[PDB]
């Protein structure tokens, strides 16, 4: 998966806590802990670790996709603190950098449903003390998230992340001197800042520290977090279900919303071992009709926004049927499934206006408790299937893959109410019944071509973008000489200041050697002029950088002697 | 043919 | 020894817009009020209203520094008006001076990102050091927050005592 870390460099953390150390290092350091966890992980070469600092950009980022590890660890170390608490800008500037990779990828299925086997798993954390937002303007009290996009394509989605990424908050509050009182908490309380909210929006539990103990076990929770699915918005639709007769009638039960009644929550997707793909059949519904005339698209949300029919209902099953499974985060709606004890039933789910005339539309899957009532799996099916099922049964069991004239036009009527981009995956479903011959090759519902060219023109715009990307990233800051105006050698002058890089050349440059060395140095240049070997040296102090390899001095020697 | 500080 | 006279006094002085007299005043009142700072002053006579008074007055007078320290000393800390202070560069208050009478991590940070912004390496490694002090992390128990601001504010109203009269 994509690991990103964005990293505040607020002067915040220039505060030190009590071990003597900025909350800067303590990230650095927690970051550290987090990549060897990681790579104690196996997979760890699958994992991408990328790096974004609060500062604006083309400096924003700082270590891109194609960039690798040794890199990456310079950068992380050698960040510095000197920004502000620019948490909106800095998020949207990541959230825009994984949509455009996204967009490049062209995965989005814009139009066609949502694939679940098309995922691009990114998790991306965010390092803060918890201050107050900090702004040129002033300071600010709400995560507002700026309107502004100059990114193209990004009204096609609500939100300006998707269901594959999950952010999670750090927040630093360790106190300045040592916590007397000794931490006995065996959990992460949750914290109290305005990255809470879209954290939990975007499906993540933001976390609060107060000693490397508990930092530890949030960061082995959020190593037992890494993991592959897809973020769904849960409503319940219809009634609520029937209250277990075994259990006496509650009269102090809450009337209004549930959290089971309506949770965010993500489902696993788990890849074939066999191929390390992700394998899905049927996307979910969308949340409007695929109009073929339709010269705009409406935008879709991040989350899937789904809802269950409690009705207890029996799962229907037919041989050689793909049907995706996929199982779902631990909930407070799947402790009240696994509380009901019913495995043999299901619970339908359906999307909103996935049919021209139906509001609520057709059952697309269900939620099942499993057999040994350990989790809920997600059953996805093909669209209005208690529809088509039946008429599958008919075929396979009585026509033989012949179909009669009556059950053509079933089956016609039933695609019809059919969303139109599910034909491919009916098709391939019904050729690996048996009978490619049942839907002819002629008719494809594509989507209109305004909407395909618009795509294709946004395509490419992704591709002018990634490469513009690609090429300001690894760019360091640049320091500047400029004029600094002043009022009470015309208007245009500017006091220099003091370079770290700047590595004078007292042999070459006689402007340098100041005073004091001034005898010396020249006594070093006739020594050095007066002699003339074979090598002559422009510097007078080369020891060395920043590293001396034993391996690299090796090879730049040779050693003649086997000695076998 | 060094006419004045070398950075600046 | 009367501090209603003293504010009756000071607010003359600020309609005739003699803001060094007004200044003077409002920190004769505080002397009175309190014995020379140190006990806390009390807000009924340092209101919210008498401290927007000396706020207008030091940024009229050019002390931006010192308005930003009285942003601070305000019970709702006016970050805009702060920042709005310190962003010109024709102060007169010795800001390298009061980076350790300020208190507040926030105008730390801005003041830290102006200098960075500006080219300003030494008054930047000051106010970072300020900022790395331990007896202020946004994180305490907040008594002993309380005692650094309490003792703080002491400090910088006898300097300004000092200062003035």
């Amino acid at each position: 998966p994509i690991l990103l870390f964005l990293i505040d460099t607020s002067a915040s953390m220039n505060q030190r806590s009590h071990l003597g150390t900025t909350y800067l290092d303590t990230a650095k350091g927690a970051v550290e802990t987090f990549m060897k966890l990681r790579a104690r992980d196996p997979a760890s070469r699958g994992d991408r670790y990328m790096l974004v600092t609060f500062e604006e950009p083309p400096y924003a980022i700082k270590a891109g996709w194609k960039e690798n590890h040794a890199t990456f660890m310079n950068e992380l170390k050698n960040l510095q603190a000197e920004g502000l608490t620019t948490l909106g800008q800095s998020l949207r500037t990541a959230f825009d950098l994984l949509n455009l990779n996204r967009l490049v990828t062209g995965i989005d299925n814009y139009g066609q449903g949502r694939n679940p086997f098309f995922l691009e798993p990114a998790i991306i954390i965010t390092i803060t003390d918890g201050s107050k937002l900090t702004t040129t303007s002033g300071v600010q009290d709400e995560l507002h998230l700026p309107l502004n996009s100059p990114l193209p394509g990004s009204e096609l989605t609500k939100e300006p992340f998707r269901w594959d990424q999950r952010l999670f908050a750090l927040v630093l509050r360790l106190p300045g001197t040592m916590s007397v009182e000794s931490e006995q908490l065996t959990g992460v309380p949750l914290d109290d800042s305005a990255i809470t909210p879209m954290c939990e929006v975007t499906g993540g539990r933001s976390y609060s520290v107060c000693s490397p103990r508990m930092l530890n076990q949030c960061l082995e929770s959020l190593v037992q977090k890494v993991q592959s699915g897809v973020v769904i918005n849960f409503e319940k639709a219809g009634p609520d279900p029937s209250p277990v007769e075994d259990g006496q009638p509650d009269i102090s039960r809450p009337f209004g919303s549930q959290p089971w009644h309506s949770c965010h929550k993500l489902i696993y997707v788990r890849p074939n071992p066999k191929t390390g793909v992700p394998i899905g059949h049927w996307p979910v519904p969308e949340s409007f009709w695929p109009d073929q005339n339709s010269p705009t698209l409406p935008p879709r949300t991040s989350h899937p926004v789904v809802k269950f029919s409690c009705t207890d209902c029996e799962p229907m099953v037919i041989d050689k049927l793909p049907f995706d499974k996929y199982e779902l985060e631990p909930s407070p709606l799947t402790q009240f499934i696994l509380e009901r004890k019913s495995p043999q039933t299901c619970w339908q789910v359906y999307v909103s206006n996935s049919a021209k005339y139906s509001e609520l539309g057709h059952p697309f899957g269900y939620l099942k408790a499993s057999t040994a009532l350990n989790c809920v799996n997600l059953f996805v099916m093909p669209y209005n299937y208690p529809v088509l099922l039946p008429l599958l049964d008919d075929l396979f069991k009585v026509h033989k893959a012949k179909p009669t004239l009556k059950w053509r036009q079933s089956f016609e009527s039933y695609l019809k109410t059919m969303p139109p981009y599910y034909l491919g995956p009916l098709k391939k479903a019904v050729r690996m019944m048996g009978a490619p011959n049942l839907i002819a090759d002629s008719m494809e519902y594509g989507l209109s071509y305004s909407v395909i060219s618009y795509l294709k023109k946004l395509s490419q715009q992704a591709k002018i973008e990634s490469d513009r990307v690609i090429g300001s990233v690894g760019k360091k800051v640049v320091q500047e000489t400029g004029i600094k105006v002043r009022s009470r050698e015309y208007t245009g002058f500017q006091v220099a200041l003091l370079n770290k890089d700047l590595k004078p050349q007292t042999f070459r440059n006689a402007y340098d050697i100041p005073r004091r060395n001034l005898l010396d140095h020249l006594t070093r240049m006739r020594s050095n002029l007066l002699k003339s070997t074979r090598r002559f040296l422009k510097g007078q102090d080369e020891d060395q950088v920043h590293s001396v390899p034993i391996a690299q001095m090796g090879n730049y020697q040779e050693y003649l002697k086997q000695v076998p | 043919t060094s006419p004045s500080y070398s950075p600046t | 020894n009367n501090h209603s006279w003293l504010i009756i006094q000071a607010d003359i002085y600020f309609a005739t817009n003699q803001y060094s007299a007004a200044l003077h005043y409002y920190l004769q009142a505080g002397a009175v009020c309190s014995d020379f700072f140190n006990k806390a002053v009390p807000p009924d006579v340092y209101t919210d209203q008498v401290i927007k008074r000396m706020i207008k007055c030091c940024s009229l007078l050019n002390c931006h520094t010192q308005v930003a320290i009285l942003c601070q000393f305000l019970r709702e800390i006016d970050y805009k008006t702060a920042f709005k202070s310190l962003q010109e560069q024709n102060s007169h208050d010795a800001m390298d001076s009061y980076y350790d009478y300020i208190w507040d991590v926030t105008i730390l940070e801005y003041l830290t990102y102006l200098h960075h912004k500006r080219g300003e390496t030494d008054k930047r490694q000051i106010a970072i050091k300020a900022i790395g002090q331990t007896e202020l992390n946004a994180s305490n128990p907040e008594e002993v927050l309380q005692l650094a601001a309490q003792r703080r504010k002491k400090k910088f109203l006898q300097a300004m005592a000092k200062l003035y009269f």
